[PDB]
């Protein structure tokens, strides 16, 4: 039982330190968005990274 | 004026994907006002030398 609760407790803390993992707002490993663009040229072409959800 | 390069008033962009096509209908505006005004350049610079000639 005590090493069940110790799972239970860790598990409950990878889901806060993930949730909590957010700049400005905007974040890629929460699972919120499929993929941020950033910008790459002066015309508008972009630079891609898709999301990585943990 | 706006009207003249295309601009177009009251022409803005609701999401992130009318701004992409906003860039080049800018670019656009920016090289047809450039033309526009070297002409005057042009222009001017006739009118001195006439001018001169005249005199």
């Amino acid at each position: 039982n005590a090493l069940k609760s110790d799972f239970d407790s860790l598990r409950d803390q990878i889901e806060k330190a993930a949730t909590n993992a957010k700049f400005n707002g905007v974040s890629i490993a929460d699972g919120s968005t499929t993929k941020l663009t950033f910008l790459a040229n002066s015309d508008g072409s972009g630079f891609t990274v898709n999301a990585k959800t943990i | 004026s706006l009207a003249g390069i295309g601009l177009t008033t009251t022409s803005t962009f609701t999401t992130a994907a009318a701004a992409k096509t906003m860039i080049g209908t800018i670019d656009t505006a920016l090289q047809t006002a450039t033309n526009k005004l070297a002409s005057l350049g042009t222009s001017s610079v006739g009118l001195d030398t006439h001018l001169t000639f005249v005199g």
